[PDB]
């Protein structure tokens, strides 16, 4: 990812689009209403329209952890399947 | 010459044209896919101790 980011409650989903999980927001002038469910939990939080602009500060960067490499887990997997 | 009345075909060659292969017992097809499916539950199961499927789509951490 790049350094600055321009995403996020402005053209967000504002359903979700399973039977799994159900998300709901509103949102409103300055904030948002999101209240999400996924079976026997509930979640109800606030966001605000500057709360998704801090997310991307810190960037997560994901990275695979393998036995002995990607790649020879790719040709491994080649030969498994 | 009564040996000339007696069958010629002795107790061997009948015991061994009767006899031919030694049969293959049922028991056999159990242990033997057993064996080898112990391999198949071992590498394909998300339960065994030595799985296959970190050495095949590693993780994401």
């Amino acid at each position: 990812l790049t350094t600055f980011t321009f995403s996020g409650l402005q053209d967000a989903p504002v359903a979700a689009l399973s039977g799994s999980i159900k998300l709901n927001v509103a949102a409103k002038a300055g904030k948002a209403e999101v209240t999400v469910a996924a079976g026997a939990a509930k979640a109800a939080t606030q966001v605000s329209a500057a709360a998704l602009r801090k997310l991307s500060g810190s960037k997560i960067s994901l990275a695979e952890v393998a036995r002995i490499s990607v790649l020879h887990s790719s040709i491994q997997n080649y030969l498994l399947s | 010459d009564r040996v000339l009345s007696l069958p010629a075909v002795s107790k061997n060659q009948v015991l061994e044209n009767v006899f031919h292969t030694a049969p293959k017992a049922p028991v056999e097809h159990l242990e033997k896919m057993v064996s080898a499916n112990s391999k198949v539950y071992d590498a394909l199961n998300l339960q065994s101790k030595r799985v296959l499927i970190w050495q095949v789509k590693p993780a994401l951490f």
